[PDB]
DNA sequence: AATCATAGTCTACTGCTGTA
DNA sequence: ATACAGCAGTAGACTATGAT
C-alpha cells in the first residue's frame, strides 16, 4: 500500500530471489542445496552437459548489476507533437534517450509483447567514436558490495568504466545490459537480428549465447553488401547479422509472403491448367503475357511456361571471371554443338545431364549459348545465409527525403535489408523493436509494409539525443543531436506513407513544490509502470475539484487539496477503478480515504496504493 | 659454422659462470607461477663478494674501489668489437640454464640494427645445432616490436617451464622507453595476476643482459625502466664503459684483440681545404654568402640539396644547426672517382692472392651518402687485363655487369644476403651501401671498406672479423684496407692512440699502419722411430691409436684413475661426461657402481676430464699409424 | 508439475543449458556465490591440460616407407606424406621446420553434432596430471573425467586443437599465414583461441565459403561456412594479394590483339563493340572494358571522384573548350600535382566538352584478381573429383580441389611449402599436384593422415582398412594423372631405444635390427635440423658404412677401424665433394676408438675443425 | 648532437558497380 | 545505354615528442 518509486538490487538479487520463490526446497535456515536442484533435473529426463567455457570480460560483474538496477531516470511525453492531427491516433513510438534506461522503463508494459526486434548497434571499428561512458557515479565501496567483488577490484572496474574504454570488454559491458532487458520484452517465438562486423562478432555471438542460450541460436546471415578495390590481403566486402530466439516455440520455416505478383504468377501458372499441350501452352500464355507484362514488376521477364508453371531464362550457366568446365552439349533439333561459354560451364557435364533430363535447360532456335529455367514459384522461397543487396541504396534513400543535405548520416541502414528480415521472420502483425535507432530506417520500413502491404505492425524505435559533430551536415543544417536528425526523417516519412504518424516520448532526470512540466511527468512515468501501453489514452477525471486521471481501471490522485471525495464514491458507470494510486507528498484525509473505499468495495475489490 | 672454442671467448663465460659458485636455486611455493617464473638465485653478499674477487684474480683485474660493489647485483664484461660478445652472452645465457635451470631471459639492445642482427644470430641453423648439440637445449626466441598486449611479451611470461626449452625476450631502447609497456589491460597475465606488462616481466623474475652498456646511462630514462623490472641479476657486455664498472669480472681489450692476432690489421689509405657554414637561407663560404630547396652550388660540389629548412636538411641526410659547417671539397667528383679507381686495382691484387689459395672470397665495401658507370668501367678494365678458378670469375665479371650490388627492411635485406655473398658461386664482390646503413654490416670476409662521400675503432670494426674459406670457416693473418678523405691525415696516429687510450702495456707495432713436458717428448720420439731430410721427418702426418683389445680391459684402466682420485639427473650427468671424456655411458655405469663413491655436478665432470687426460698421459699400450 | 518448474529454470537462466539443452550445472552454481580476478579472456577446463600436451616432448621415432619411396615416380621427390598423430608429427618437424612453411590449410573437424567428433587422446592419473599441469587435484580429476571419456563440448574441442595450433604456429615463416575451415558451431571459439595463440593484431580476415543449396524448409537456409586466415607476423605479411595470371584477363588481352591483328582504324572499335555487346554477360568482372585501340581493350575509369568526404579543389582544363571540366561533387582524389602527371602521361579521358568529368584510361591487360571475402562455389562437386579418382561410390564431406586452388595461389606466389596436418581424402597435396604442372609454379606439399580405421562401409569393403590407406592411394592416383610427380611416405615408429629411469646392466642394448638401424638415421637426420627432402648419401670409409646429410656424418655400424679413420681423413683431404663439419656416432657401436676418433679430429689439417657429436 | 624511434593523425588515394 | 557517386573504404607518409 506505501511505495517510492524506483529499491536497492545487485548482480545476483533478481536471480537469487527467483530461485528461492521457485525452488524452496533447495534452499536450507541457511545457503543453497546443490542435490536438491540436481534431483529436479534428473527427474524431468535432462542430462547433464560436460561443457565447461567461457568468455569473461572487465565489466562483466558491473554489466550484471545494471540489467538489474532499476531506472534511474522519470520518463515524459512530448505533448506538443503527440497532438497534431497526423500523430495523435498514432499506434507508433519514437523514444529519445538512453535505450537501457527507456527499456528498463518499458518492462511492466511490454513484457513478452515484442515480435521481433532488429538493431544496429556500434560495430566497435577503430572509428566510430565508440567509447564507453556511463553517467553513474559508485563509490569503489559501492561496487565492492553490489558487484560483489573487493574494493581493489571494485576501483579497477571503476577506473576502466571512466577511462573510457574501446576495448571488447568495454563493448561487451556496454552491450550485456541492453540484449538482456530486449529478451524480457520479446515473446516466446520473438526473434532479434543483430548488424555487426569482424571487430565484435565472436564476442555478439558469445555474449548472445550467455543471455539466450546457444541452443535458441536461430543462424547468421552475412550481408554481402559493397565492393572494396584498396590493395590488401582479403578484399572485406560482406558484413554479418546473428539471430537468436527467445526456439522450442518457433514456427518451422519463414516463408516472405510480399510480393502479389508472384502469387499471381503462381495462380496463372496453375489456371492455365485447360490448356496442355505445347506449343498451345505457351501461344495462350505468351497472349496474356503480351498484354499483362508491365503489371509483373519486377517478375516481368517470366515470359515461358511448362507444366511446372510460368519461368524465366538465366544467363548463369558459364563460370564467373574464372575457367570453368568445357565439354559439349549437343543441340535437341539442330543436332550440332552449342556454342560454348568463352570461360566454360559452371557445373560438371555430370550436372548438365541431370538438368537435361528434369528439361531444366533452354536452347536457342539455333546451337545461342544454353540458359537454365527459374521459377516463379520459387522466387523468395528462402531466407538464404548469405544476402546479395549493396547498401549504397540507403544514401538513395535518405537523399530523397533530405535533398538539400549531402549526406545526412553516417553509414545508414538500407529499408531493403529490414524490409526482407521482417517479411521472413514475421507474418504483417507484432511489436518491431529498433532500440539503436540512428537514421530511423525500422521505424520506416514499417511505414512502408503497413502502406504498400497493408500489414499491421506497431513501431517502437529508441535513439540518444547525442549531439550532432561539429561543422558537420546535420549541424550546418540546425540539427543539433541525432534524435532532431531520427524524428525529422519519421516525420518526412510519414508524410509519404499516407500520414499514419507517431508518438514522441523523452527520458526524464529523477528529484518543495511541483511545477505543471513535472506533474505531467510523474503521470507518464506511474500509468507505464502499472503496466499502460504507451498507447492507451489516459482520460481525464474532474472530480469536482480535481483533476483526477483513469489509465486501464487504476485511478491517479496526483494533484494537492482533494476534499470531492464522494463524486468517486458516486461511481454510476463507466467507472469501475479496481487500483487507487495517490501522490503521497499530497494523513486523517488519507486514512479517510482508505477507510471509505473499504467500505465501497462491499459490494464488490478496489485497492489504495499511497506513491512517493 | 660456429667456431668452438675460442679461449678469448671460453674465459669470459667462465668469468660470469665463476660470480655464482655455491648459489642456490630456490623455487616459489606457488604451483602456477613455479611453471612460468624463473627460480629465485640466492647466495649471501660474503660469497658473492668472495666469487668476484676470486675471479678478478685470476683474470688479472685489479680488486679497486671502481672495479667491485656487493651492493650491486651489476656484472661487467668487456671485450672489443669484433671478439665475439653476442656469441659470449649467449652460451653463457645456456651456461646459467644448465648449472642453476634459469630459463627466462631479457636481452635489452639499443638500436633496430643491433636488435635485428642479434635477432639473424639466434634464430640461426648454424647457432640452433651448435648449442643443441653441447646442451640438449633449445631456445624460443621472443622479439618485442612496435605494430606500425604485446604478443612477444604475452607470450614469453605465459611459455611453460615444464625442460629443453630456454626462453628469451629481445628488446630495443624504443621499446623499453613506450607507453605500451606501462599501459593497463583488460588482460591478466601470469596466473591471471598482472595486467601490466612491466609487472608482469617483474613477475619472471629475470636475468637481464645488456648490449653496449654505454648507450644506457644509469642515471638516464631508458636505465630507470629497466630498473622498474627488479631483475635478479644484470650482466652488461661491451667495449665502452663511460660510467665506470659496478663489478667488473672479465676484459679483453683492443690491445689484445689486436696483439693476439683475433682480429685483422689495418692498412689506411688517405686520398688528395673550403667550409660552407649555415648562417640563418644565408650560407656563408670560406675558400662570400649565398641564398637557399634547390642544388647547393656555391662550388662544384656535385649532387646534394636542401630538403627542409626551420635546421636545414640535406639530399644525403645531413642535418644542420645554425653553425654547422661542411667541406665542398668533400663531394668533388674527380676526389670520389680518384678513391673508387684505387679501391677497385687493390681488390683484385687481393683477389688473384685469395681466389689462387683452400679459396678465400674478398669483399670490398663502399660507402655512399645518397660516375655511377665507371665503376664498371674500371672492373671491366682490370678483368680483361689480368685476363683456374678466378680465370672463370674473371669470364663471368666480363660476360656480366652484376658484380656490384645495392631503414629496418634494409638492415634484414642485408642479413637475408649474407651466406649468398659469402658463397663462391655468385660474381658480386663490390657492395655500394649508404653510410645509414652502416651499422648492419660486420660481415668476415669484407677486405676493404671505402668511405666516397664522408670513433675510429667503431667504423673499422665492421671489417675486423676474421674470415671464412669456401667451406664456411675461419681461417687459422689478414688486413683490412680502409680508405679515407684528405680531411682525415691524423687516421692511423688517431686510431692507434684511441687503440691504446680505450685499453706494463702494448700495442703491435706492425698491427694499425699506412700501407709433463717429458712425457710428451718420448711421444713425440715413438712416432719418429737444403730441404733437408730432417724436415720430410717433421712434415710426415701420423694418428693415434689406443691399443686396448677389450672393452672389460678399459674398465679397469678408467677404474684404477678414478680410485686414485678419490679425493673429490644422474642421467643427464653420464651424458654430459660421456659427450667430454670420451667413454661409453655403460662402461661409466659399471666402474661407478663398482667404486666406493656416490654421485653429481658439472665441477665433478671437469675434474674428471682434466685428470684422465693427465693420467692418460702419464701411463703407458698406444701407437701412431701412418696418415 | 516437474516439467513447469524446469521451464522457470530455462525462462530464467537459459545460459545454464548447453546447445543441446542438457543443464550446465556450474553456471548456476557461479550465480547463487556473491562473495569475494577479473580479466579478458576465453577459458575452458582443459586449457592447463592443452598446455601441456604441446609441451609433452616427442614419445616416437620417424621412418619411411622404403618400398614407395625408392619408386621411380616418389625417388627425389619434394612432396611428403606422414602417417600418425599430427601433434606428435608437428613437434617432430620443429627442429627442421621451423619457421620454413609459407602456408598453412587445415580442415579440422567441425563440431557440427552429427560428424561424430569426441574428445580422446592415448596418455594420467589425476595424481600426475595435478603435478605436471600445476594445478590442483580437483581440476586435474574435473579434466581427465573429459579428457578419458566421450566429450563433444566447446571445452573438448578446444583442448584439441590448441595444441596443434600452437605447434604449427612455430613452423610457420614471419610472412606466412594459416587458413582454417570451419562452419558456424566453433566460428566464435576458433577465433577467439586463434587471438590467443597468434595474436587479434594478426588476423588476416575472414573468408565465406557459400558452398550449399538447401531447399528444405527452415528459418534461415544454412548455405555456408568459413575460412578464418591469421598470420605469422603481420608486419612481414606481403602487403597486398593479387593474381596476374587471370581467365578473363587472359581472355580479353587475346581478343584484343586478334582482332588489332585484322583491323585497323573506327572499323577496330565497330568490330570490337559487335563482339562486346554479345558476350559482355560472360565478361565480368571485366564488363565495361567497352573501348578498344592498338595498345589493347580498354575501360574510362569513372574513378577520379573522392569517396565519403570533401576533396581537391582546382581546375582542369578541356583541350578543345578550354574551360574548366565538371567537377565531381565531393572533388578530386588526386591533388593537382598528381592530376598534373596523369595529364602529362596521357592518362585521361576527357569528354565531347567541359560538361562531362574526367576519366582515367585503363586497359584490361593490367588488371589485377583480388581475393573478395564471399566465394560462391558448389562444394558437392567433390564427388565428382573422388569418382573421377575412384571409379567405388563415396568414400569419404571432402574439399574441393577448386576452393584451396585459390587460396595456395594469393598466399604463396608460385613457390613455398603447403602444410595441411588433418590430410583428410588428400585434397591439398592434390591442389599441388594440379597447381604446379601450370607453372611458373613449384610449391612443395605435406601432408598428415591418422591411421584411424576406416567404418562397415565402402573402403573397409575395398581393401582399405585406416583412412591412410585411401590418402596415400588418392595421391598415387592424383599424381598418375598430373605426370607422375610422386611424394614421400614416412611413418611414427614406436621408442625401441627406450627404458624406464633407473640407476643401480641398465646400458646393454640389442643389435640393431637392418629396420630400427633405418628409423635412427632417419630420425637423427631430422632431429639434427635437416629437411626430410635433403638426400642421405651412403659414404664409404676403408669399407665401413656411413651416410652423409647436410655438413654432418653418421657412423651407427659397429666395427669402425684405423683404417676407416684414415680412408675419413682422406676424403676430407682428396674428396672435393666431401666437406663434413660435424660427425655423429652411435655410442652403443663405439672407448679407445671413441677417444681414437676425437684425437683425430683435433690432431689433422685439411681447413675445417670436425666436431664430434655421440647419441645413444 | 644529430640523428633515430615510436605512436598516432590524417593525406592521398582503390577500381569495380547500382541506378537512373 | 552513359554516367555519377557508391564504398560502418585502406595503407602508409608524415608529425610531434623524446631518447641518446
Ligand atoms: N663468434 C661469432 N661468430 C660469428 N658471428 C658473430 C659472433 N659473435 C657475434 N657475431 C655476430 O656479430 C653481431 C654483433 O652484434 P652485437 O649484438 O651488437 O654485438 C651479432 O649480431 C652476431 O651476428
Ligand atoms: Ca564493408
Ligand atoms: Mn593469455
Ligand atoms: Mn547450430
Amino acid at each position: 500500500k506505501k511505495e517510492t518509486i524506483f529499491e536497492v538490487e545487485t548482480a545476483n538479487s533478481k536471480q537469487l530471489a527467483v530461485l528461492k520463490a521457485n525452488f524452496p526446497q533447495c534452499f536450507d535456515n541457511g545457503a543453497f542445496i546443490q542435490e536438491k536442484l540436481l534431483e529436479i533435473i534428473r527427474a524431468s529426463e535432462v542430462e547433464l552437459s560436460k561443457e565447461s567455457y567461457s568468455l569473461n570480460w572487465l565489466g562483466k560483474s558491473y554489466a550484471r548489476l545494471l540489467a538489474n538496477l532499476p531506472p534511474k531516470t522519470l520518463l515524459a511525453e512530448d505533448k506538443t507533437h503527440n497532438q497534431q492531427e497526423e500523430n495523435k491516433n498514432s499506434q507508433h513510438l519514437l523514444i529519445k534517450g538512453d535505450n537501457l534506461e527507456v527499456l528498463k522503463h518499458m518492462v511492466n508494459a511490454y513484457a513478452e509483447k515484442v515480435k521481433m526486434i532488429y538493431i544496429d548497434p556500434p560495430y566497435n571499428t577503430g572509428k566510430d567514436g565508440f567509447v564507453y561512458n556511463d553517467d553513474r557515479k559508485f563509490t569503489p565501496e559501492q561496487l565492492s558490495e553490489l558487484a560483489g567483488i573487493d574494493l581493489d577490484e571494485a576501483k579497477r572496474i571503476l577506473e576502466f568504466t571512466t577511462k573510457g574504454s574501446s576495448s571488447h570488454s568495454a563493448w561487451l559491458t556496454f552491450i550485456y545490459p541492453r540484449l538482456y532487458i530486449a529478451r524480457e520484452l520479446m515473446r516466446e517465438d520473438g526473434t532479434i537480428f543483430i548488424s555487426i562486423d569482424h571487430n565484435e562478432f565472436s564476442q555478439l555471438k558469445l555474449v548472445c549465447d550467455e543471455i539466450f542460450g546457444e541452443q535458441n541460436h536461430v543462424g547468421d546471415l552475412v550481408w554481402k553488401n559493397a565492393t572494396d578495390n584498396n590493395p590488401s590481403n582479403i578484399a572485406v566486402e560482406h558484413e554479418y547479422i546473428i539471430v537468436y530466439t527467445k526456439k522450442e516455440q518457433l514456427i518451422s520455416e519463414w516463408k516472405s509472403n510480399i510480393s502479389d505478383v508472384k502469387n499471381l504468377l503462381v495462380n496463372i501458372g496453375e489456371e492455365f491448367a485447360s490448356k496442355y499441350t505445347g506449343n498451345e501452352l505457351q501461344e495462350k500464355y505468351t497472349q496474356w503475357f503480351r498484354e499483362h507484362r508491365s503489371e509483373l514488376w519486377p517478375l516481368d521477364r517470366y515470359k515461358y511456361i511448362d507444366k511446372d508453371g510460368i519461368y524465366t531464362g538465366s544467363q548463369s550457366v558459364h563460370n564467373p571471371g574464372k575457367e570453368g568446365y568445357r565439354y559439349d552439349i549437343i543441340h535437341p533439333k539442330t543436332k550440332k554443338p552449342c556454342k560454348q561459354p568463352l570461360m566454360g560451364y559452371r557445373f560438371p557435364l555430370d550436372t548438365m545431364d541431370r538438368l537435361l533430363s528434369e528439361e531444366k535447360i533452354i536452347f536457342g532456335d539455333d546451337e545461342k549459348i544454353i540458359e537454365l529455367k527459374v521459377y516463379a514459384k520459387d522466387y523468395k522461397q528462402k531466407l538464404s545465409s548469405v544476402i546479395h543487396l549493396d547498401g549504397r541504396v540507403a544514401t538513395n534513400e535518405l537523399k530523397e527525403l533530405f535533398p538539400e543535405m549531402t549526406q545526412p548520416f553516417t553509414n545508414a541502414k538500407t529499408i531493403k535489408l529490414v524490409e526482407d528480415l521482417i517479411s521472413f521472420a514475421c507474418d504483417g502483425e507484432g511489436i518491431v523493436l529498433d532500440f539503436f535507432a540512428g537514421s530511423g530506417t525500422t521505424a520506416h520500413t514499417v511505414f512502408n509494409l503497413n502502406n504498400k502491404n497493408k500489414t499491421s505492425y506497431q513501431f517502437i524505435t529508441v535513439q540518444l539525443d547525442e549531439p550532432t559533430k561539429d561543422k558537420s551536415d546535420a549541424m550546418k543544417h540546425g540539427y543539433n543531436t541525432i534524435f532532431d536528425l531520427t524524428k525529422e526523417r519519421l516525420i518526412r516519412a510519414s508524410k509519404k506513407n499516407r500520414d499514419q504518424g507517431f508518438k514522441v516520448y523523452q527520458l526524464m532526470p529523477d528529484f518543495v513544490v511541483l511545477t505543471p512540466e513535472q506533474y505531467d511527468t510523474l503521470l507518464t512515468t506511474w500509468c507505464l509502470y502499472d503496466g499502460s501501453l504507451l498507447t492507451t489514452p489516459i482520460e481525464d477525471v474532474d472530480l469536482g475539484g480535481y483533476k483526477a486521471h483513469l489509465c486501464d481501471g487504476r485511478l491517479y490522485l496526483i494533484a494537492p487539496n482533494f476534499t470531492a471525495l464522494k463524486a468517486l464514491l458516486q461511481k454510476d458507470k463507466d467507472f469501475a477503478p479496481n487500483k487507487v494510486v495517490f501522490y503521497g507528498s499530497n494523513s486523517a484525509k488519507q486514512m479517510e480515504l482508505n477507510e471509505a473505499l473499504k467500505s465501497y468495495a462491499n459490494k464488490k475489490e478496489l485497492d489504495l496504493v499511497v506513491r512517493n | 659454422t660456429l667456431e668452438k672454442n675460442l679461449p678469448h671467448q671460453k674465459a669470459g663465460v667462465d668469468a660470469v659462470m665463476n660470480v655464482f659458485v655455491s648459489a642456490t636455486p630456490h623455487l616459489t611455493d606457488n604451483v602456477a607461477v613455479r611453471l612460468l617464473a624463473n627460480p629465485e638465485l640466492k647466495l649471501s653478499e660474503q660469497q658473492y663478494y668472495n666469487n668476484i674477487k676470486n675471479v678478478q684474480a685470476f683474470n688479472g683485474i685489479a680488486h679497486s674501489k671502481d672495479n667491485h660493489n656487493a651492493k650491486s647485483n651489476i656484472i661487467d664484461v668487456s671485450m672489443e668489437t669484433g671478439t665475439g660478445k653476442t656469441y659470449t652472452y649467449i652460451k653463457t645465457i645456456f651456461d646459467l640454464n644448465k648449472s642453476f635451470g634459469i630459463n627466462k631471459f631479457i636481452i635489452i639492445v639499443p638500436t633496430l640494427s643491433i636488435k635485428a642482427g642479434t635477432v639473424n644470430f639466434l634464430k640461426s641453423d648454424a647457432l640452433k645445432e651448435h648449442f643443441r648439440d653441447d646442451y640438449k637445449r633449445e631456445l624460443r626466441t621472443y622479439v618485442v616490436e612496435s605494430q606500425k598486449m604485446p604478443q612477444a611479451i604475452h607470450d614469453f611470461v605465459e611459455a611453460s617451464n615444464f625442460k629443453k626449452y630456454i626462453h628469451v625476450l629481445v628488446i630495443n631502447s624504443g621499446m623499453i622507453n613506450s607507453k605500451s609497456l606501462t599501459d593497463t589491460y583488460d588482460t591478466g597475465l601470469l596466473d591471471n595476476q598482472f595486467n601490466t606488462p612491466v609487472d608482469a616481466l617483474r613477475a619472471v623474475k629475470p636475468f637481464i643482459i645488456i648490449d653496449e652498456p654505454h648507450r644506457f646511462p644509469t642515471g638516464k630514462k631508458t636505465w630507470e625502466n629497466i630498473e622498474k623490472f627488479n631483475a635478479q641479476y644484470i650482466i652488461r657486455y661491451g667495449a665502452t664503459f663511460s660510467e665506470g664498472y659496478k663489478n667488473l669480472v672479465y676484459r679483453l681489450t683492443a690491445v689484445d684483440a689486436f696483439n693476439d692476432d683475433l682480429v685483422k690489421g689495418i692498412d689506411a689509405y688517405i686520398e688528395d681545404n673550403a667550409n660552407l657554414k649555415f648562417v640563418k637561407d644565408g650560407k656563408e663560404a670560406t675558400f662570400f654568402k649565398l641564398a637557399k630547396s634547390l642544388s647547393k652550388t656555391h662550388s662544384a660540389i656535385h649532387d646534394l640539396t636542401l630538403d627542409a629548412l626551420n635546421t636545414a636538411v640535406l639530399s644525403n641526410g645531413i642535418e644542420l644547426k645554425i653553425g654547422s659547417s661542411i667541406n665542398p671539397y668533400s663531394y668533388d667528383q674527380t676526389l670520389a672517382d680518384n678513391m673508387m679507381r684505387k679501391a677497385v686495382k687493390e681488390h683484385f691484387k687481393l683477389e688473384k692472392e685469395l681466389l689462387t689459395q683452400p679459396r678465400i672470397k674478398p669483399l670490398t665495401l663502399f660507402f655512399i651518402d645518397d660516375l655511377k658507370t665507371k665503376f664498371e668501367e674500371y672492373v671491366l678494365a682490370e678483368a680483361n687485363e689480368l685476363l683456374y678458378k678466378n680465370y672463370l670469375e674473371k669470364t663471368v665479371t666480363n660476360i656480366s655487369s652484376v658484380h656490384g650490388g645495392y631503414i629496418e627492411q634494409e638492415i634484414n635485406e642485408i642479413l637475408h644476403d649474407k651466406e649468398l655473398l659469402l658463397s663462391l658461386d655468385n660474381p658480386r664482390r663490390f657492395i655500394f651501401s649508404k653510410w645509414t646503413l652502416r651499422e648492419g654490416w660486420d660481415n668476415p670476409n669484407v677486405f676493404q671498406i671505402c668511405k666516397l662521400r664522408s670513433s675510429k675503432l667503431q667504423e673499422v670494426g665492421r671489417g675486423l672479423r676474421l674470415p671464412v674459406n669456401e667451406y664456411m670457416c675461419r681461417v687459422k693473418n689478414f688486413t683490412l684496407k680502409y680508405y679515407v678523405d684528405f680531411t682525415e691525415k691524423d687516421f692511423v696516429d688517431s686510431l692507434v692512440k684511441e687503440v691504446n687510450e680505450s685499453s706494463p702495456s702494448k700495442f703491435t707495432q706492425e698491427l694499425k699502419e699506412q700501407i709433463d713436458n717429458f712425457k710428451d717428448s718420448d711421444a713425440y720420439s715413438r712416432l719418429k722411430s737444403e730441404l733437408k731430410e730432417l724436415w720430410d721427418l717433421i712434415n710426415q702426418k701420423a694418428v693415434i691409436e689406443y691399443k686396448i683389445n677389450s672393452e672389460s680391459e678399459f674398465l679397469s684402466i678408467f677404474k684404477s684413475f678414478m680410485l686414485e682420485e678419490t679425493e673429490r639427473s644422474y642421467r643427464e650427468f653420464l651424458d654430459n661426461l660421456s659427450q667430454t671424456i670420451f667413454v661409453k655411458h655403460g662402461t661409466l655405469h659399471k666402474v661407478f657402481c663398482d667404486i666406493k663413491d656416490t654421485i653429481l655436478n658439472i665441477q665433478t665432470i671437469r675434474k674428471i676430464k682434466s685428470g684422465f687426460s693427465k693420467y692418460l698421459l702419464n701411463n703407458s699400450f698406444s701407437l701412431g699409424y701412418n696418415l
